[PDB]
């Protein structure tokens, strides 16, 4: 029913596509470095630090995920 | 008078040497470390 209903709504993008210009994703520097915004006045101080990650494809996610798990997420209002 | 003259003469050519490979390297460190105050860039945005 699906995919009867996606022929029946979306076909309408054939004719003719892709015969002038096509459009892959170049890959990005990952720069170790530092912005530090410094503002006196907000009470609490917010941090973010990270490495460079290996993208979505990469078999190694679960155990960097496995890893993260150990480490995981506090918040003042666990009971733990 | 001074006998150890051959000596210190011997070791000062030893130091000269050290000292010509060890001073370009120190400062070499010294620079690294120092290079991420070295082309640190501010920006004030106050606000409003
Ligand atoms: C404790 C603190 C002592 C640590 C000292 C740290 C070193 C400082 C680095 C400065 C670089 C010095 C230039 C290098 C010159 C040196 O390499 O030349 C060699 C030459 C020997 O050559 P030869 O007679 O052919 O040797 C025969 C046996 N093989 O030795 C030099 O004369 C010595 C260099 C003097 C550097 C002065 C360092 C200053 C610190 C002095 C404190 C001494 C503390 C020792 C007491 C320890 C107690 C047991």
């Amino acid at each position: 029913q699906l995919l009867d209903l996606a022929q029946k709504h979306f076909s309408g993008l054939s004719g003719t596509y892709d015969e002038d210009a096509v459009p892959t994703l170049s890959p990005c520097r990952f720069t170790g470095s530092q912005i530090c915004h410094r503002e006196d006045g907000l009470p609490l101080a917010h941090v973010a630090i990270a490495v460079e990650g290996p993208g979505w494809a990469h078999p190694d996610n679960v155990a960097l995920q496995v890893a993260n798990a150990i480490i995981g997420h506090y918040d003042c209002t666990y009971g733990g | 008078a001074e006998p150890e003259h051959d000596h210190r003469k011997r070791m000062g050519l030893k130091m000269l040497l050290m000292m010509g490979l060890l001073l370009p390297l120190v400062y070499a460190m010294k620079r690294h470390k120092w290079s991420v105050l070295k082309s640190r860039k501010l920006a004030y945005r106050p606000p409003k």
